[PDB]
RNA sequence: GCCGUCGCUGGCAGUCGGCAGAGCGAGAAAGAGAGUGGCGCGGACGCUACGCCGCGACGAGUAGGAGGGCCGCUGCGGUG
RNA sequence: GGGCCCGGGGGGCCACGCGUCCCCCGCGAGCGCACGGGGUCGGCGGCGAUGUCGGCUACCCACCCGACCCGUCUUGAAAC
């Protein structure tokens, strides 16, 4: 066996390579790369030994069964889908949340998680929005950007980090802010907050909520 | 012959039920109660029947012998199986495949046996 | 359709008497449900009494 | 012994693949050839005109051999002679389309149905898009989309038309078997013109839509294909 | 709307025997299979004449 | 917690209103049972806009969900325990309806047996 | 997309299983031919053939014709 | 311009074994991605036992658009 080699045909456009068949034929040196033509486990027992079937026939059969589906292609699971991000959402961009209890608040975009959801912070001390996931379709990307290129976001802050844990009821069960989250909030905030205060009137801008008022029309105004 | 006897009874039989846009057959040795040439339990030389035992324990597998085709009293051989669920199905599968006795009724016989045994569990 | 086996004669006690009769040929005749229904249909009208106002 | 039969089974599959692979090369190279041919036809017309303009003369190009015909009127109140001619063109429905190779016999049929059709000369792009998006074959008298090349080859193969490119070349250049390749195609079902019409009830030269609009049919084909 | 007539769409021809005879229909089952699964046009002709009516099946004399 | 069918496809009805007969709102003598209007001037027969509609084979239901109950099953009237057992091998597609004229005594046995065979009953709680 | 009609007078008896070997939709007649010399015991559904399945086109209607009604009413032979 | 874009002295080719005779001068293997014979997620969230959830249709009400009374003779009927 040999180590995999990166494709020698760069992509020109999706589905079309840069090089033709004969061009690739030479690049791959195919002129010299020519080539020519358990179900049971035995166990001892206290007979002497028994041949044991690893998988047993069903003990039941429903009266009816559905047939097998026809085969398709291109229907991937969610985890294998490509994630897209609006070009207007770069790290350090200020976004306006449009849904949930934090609607109208202006928050700082940190990064896009593997699931495709965005990660944002208020920061908490400015508008009481913590490290929280938000969906890009439900945010307005303003044109205001702070430079958070030097901010080290903890690497454990992943989709699994922010996934909700189920709470059971038989009265009521209350969510609790784990001490780890508080520690993570301070670590990230301590780096973003000084950079927000570098821009005049920006911390006050982040404290203030977005709302439409008389005569103000979203299609007319720049964000 | 079976085919000739199916032309007589396919739409004229005391065992024929037509109702609610559905058709069934109530004769013995019909594994699916289906008005069908394949599943009819009277017109073929060889037939398979699965019924519950006289007591609600086990199944009775009925096989039609080859010889007495015109002698209804000795025509059918009954066998009671009262093993565990998986062992009962294996015997039915072997009684059909190994003997090559209507191999086209193998899963219908196995599905009917699983439905009788399941009905013999305690009702929740 | 040319098989005429022997048919057992049974005794009044429900056992084979040992005597046999060859199956009469009439039991191998064509079975025609449509001829029977035609004949049963038209013969069953022959015992009717007339009615009229 | 089964192993000997399996090799026979495999060697039959290999041969079919090797024949299938050689056929792909044939259609690949026919298209490469047609591309060159179309370019020479396009360039040759320009060169003939340029050399006539140089000498102070006029180069008069050959009258078109191909017309595309669209029925622009409904089916209510059609006179018997128009009704028969529209049936022979296979335009039995409004906005149906067909290619019609031009000659004295056919040009005079198109004159009888002048109020009921918009026609004109399609360019190479019109023949491409018409047959790719909306091309259906008449196979065993059924309307089958030409989704695979074998569909063309089984019916027109005897005329050496074995791929969509061979079909487009027979139609566009009006080849020896235009009649067969063109009857093979089901009449094109075109949509309502997007962007509207001018006046379907009068001639194109009157500011309407009926009649011969020459190369201007291509604009109409873009909006209906 | 499509300009076409519909008076001739339905073809008048027997797809089966009008007879309810069960022996004739067993022969039709037989020759339906043979006509379908063999390339023999003779089977198709016989299958067609099994559907035919009494007057379309004249008796053939010995002479 | 009721027995479920093998599949539960969405049931699509082209029309859910009934086809009420023409002029049956105007008289009591005209019942709402559909009658095809056949008068010469009848504007319903001519399909004038805004008038009572007429049934036609276009309203036909999808063959896959036709005669299907909202639960996903198809009913089958039964009069006794013996008729019930025909549904033993199709208990995942066909349910049981007990006929109206079966006495309260016998309904207990039919309902009792149906539970054992995993057959669903549409009207098990009647005549208690 | 769904319903029906018509057409293909289309396809399916091959459910040919451990007495096994799964194919015959494919551009272009005719054989997945036969030979003679040089561990496991397993493999969904189907087929009321008056059944089931596929593909394409089509659908106005008085007078009038024809088909199908597991439409409805009363009584008779059978059967349940 | 046409002649597999004839013959001689930086960029793409659906050229790429060979012994030759010479015109001319019949089965490699694997692995993987996919604009590939019609949709999937191997993606998630909220709410729920006395006032709430679902209920096409049906009972009543409202609104917007549509809307003349049937049968009949009749070229023509909502017809004064
Ligand atoms: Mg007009
Ligand atoms: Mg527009
Ligand atoms: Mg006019
Ligand atoms: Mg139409
Ligand atoms: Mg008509
Ligand atoms: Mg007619
Ligand atoms: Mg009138
Ligand atoms: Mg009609
Ligand atoms: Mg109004
Ligand atoms: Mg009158
Ligand atoms: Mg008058
Ligand atoms: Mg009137
Ligand atoms: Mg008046």
């Amino acid at each position: 066996k040999g180590k995999p080699h990166c494709s020698r045909n760069p992509v020109l456009v999706r589905g079309i390579g840069r090089y033709s068949r004969s061009a690739m034929y030479s690049r791959k040196a195919l002129y010299k790369r020519k080539y020519a033509a358990l179900a049971t486990v035995t166990k001892p027992v206290g007979g002497g030994t028994r041949v044991v079937k690893l998988r047993k026939m069903p003990r039941y059969y429903p009266t009816e069964d559905v047939p097998r589906k026809l085969l398709s292609h291109g229907k991937k699971p969610f985890s294998q889908h490509v994630r897209k991000l609006r070009a207007s959402i770069t790290p350090g961009t200020i976004l306006i949340i449009l849904t949930g209890r934090h609607r109208g608040k202006r928050v700082v975009f940190l990064k896009q998680l593997s699931s495709g959801l965005l990660l944002v912070t208020g920061p908490l001390s400015l508008n009481r929005v913590p490290l929280r996931r938000t969906h890009q379709k439900f945010v307005i990307a303003t044109s205001t950007k702070i430079d958070i290129s030097g901010v080290k976001i903890p690497k454990h802050l992943t989709d699994a980090y922010f996934k909700k844990k189920k709470l059971r009821k038989p009265e009521k069960e209350k969510y609790e802010i784990t001490e780890q989250r508080k520690v993570d909030q301070k670590a990230v905030d301590s780096q973003i907050l000084p950079k927000i205060k570098a821009v005049p009137q920006l911390q006050g801008y982040l404290r203030s909520v977005f709302a439409l008022t008389n005569g103000v029309y979203p299609h007319k105004l720049v964000f | 012959s079976a085919h000739l006897q199916w032309m007589v009874v396919r739409n004229c039989s005391s065992f024929l039920i037509k109702r609610n846009k559905q058709t069934y057959s109530t004769e013995p040795n019909n594994l699916k109660a289906r008005n069908s040439f394949r599943y009819n339990g009277l017109i073929h030389r060889k037939t398979v029947g699965v019924e519950p035992a006289a007591d609600g324990k086990g199944v009775v597998v009925v096989m039609k012998r080859r010889s007495g085709q015109r002698k209804p009293a000795t025509s059918y051989v009954r066998t009671t199986i009262n093993k565990n669920a998986r062992a009962t199905l294996s015997s039915i599968r072997h009684m059909i495949r190994k003997n090559k006795y209507h191999p086209d009724l193998r899963m219908a016989a196995i599905r009917r046996a699983s439905a009788i045994l399941r009905s013999q569990k305690p009702v929740m | 359709a040319c098989a005429r086996p022997l048919i057992s004669v049974y005794s009044e006690k429900g056992e084979s008497s040992g005597k046999n009769v060859t199956l009469p040929a009439v039991f191998k005749a064509p079975i025609r449900p449509d001829i029977v229904n035609f004949v049963h249909t038209n013969l069953r009208k022959n015992n009717r009494q007339p009615y009229a106002v | 012994n089964f192993a000997e039969l399996k090799i026979k089974r495999l060697r039959k599959k290999f041969a079919q693949k090797m024949l299938r692979k050689a056929r792909r090369k044939l259609i690949y190279e026919k298209a490469k050839h047609y591309h060159k041919e179309y370019r020479q036809m396009y360039r040759t017309e320009i060169r003939m005109a340029r050399m006539a303009r140089k000498a102070g003369n006029f180069y008069v190009p050959a009258e078109p051999k191909l017309a595309f015909v669209i029925r622009i009127r409904g089916i209510n109140g059609v006179s018997p002679k128009v009704r028969k001619v529209l049936q022979l063109l296979r335009l039995r429905q409004i906005f149906n389309g067909t290619f019609v190779k031009l000659n004295k016999a056919s040009i005079n049929m198109l004159r009888i149905v002048e109020p009921y059709i918009a026609w004109g000369y399609p360019n190479l792009k019109s023949v491409n898009e018409l047959i790719y998006k909306r091309g259906y074959g008449k196979i065993n008298k059924k309307r089958i989309a030409l989704t695979d090349n074998t569909l063309i080859a089984r019916s027109l193969g005897k005329y050496n038309i074995i791929c969509m490119e061979d079909l487009i070349h027979e139609i566009y250049t009006v080849g020896k078997h235009f009649k067969e390749a063109n009857n093979f195609l089901w009449p094109f079902k075109l949509s309502s013109p997007r962007g509207g019409m001018k006046k379907k009830t009068t001639h194109f030269v009157e500011g309407g839509d009926a009649g011969n609009r020459e190369d201007q049919i291509n604009r109409l084909i873009r909006r209906m294909n | 709307g499509v300009d076409i007539r519909h008076n001739k769409d339905r073809k008048v021809r027997r797809k089966e025997p009008k007879s309810q005879d069960i022996y004739l229909r067993l022969l039709v089952k037989l020759y339906r299979f043979l006509a379908r699964r063999t390339n023999s046009t003779f089977n198709q002709v016989v299958l067609k004449r099994l559907f035919m009516s009494r007057t379309n099946r004249p008796p053939l004399s010995l002479s | 917690a009721a027995l479920r069918p093998l599949v539960k496809p969405k049931i699509v009805k082209k029309r859910t209103k009934k086809f009420i007969r023409h002029q049956s709102d105007r008289y009591v003598k005209i019942k709402r049972n559909w009658r095809k209007p056949r008068g010469i001037d009848n504007r319903v027969r001519r399909r004038f806009k805004g008038q009572i509609l007429m049934p036609n084979i276009g309203y036909g239901s999808n063959k896959k969900t036709k005669h299907m109950l909202p639960s996903g099953f198809r009913k089958f009237l039964v009069h006794n325990v013996k008729e019930l057992e025909v549904l033993l091998m199709c208990n995942k597609s066909y349910c049981a309806e007990i006929a109206h004229n079966v006495s309260s005594k016998n309904r207990k046995a039919i309902v009792e047996r149906a539970a054992q065979l995993a057959i669903r009953v549409t009207n098990p709680n009647a005549r208690l």
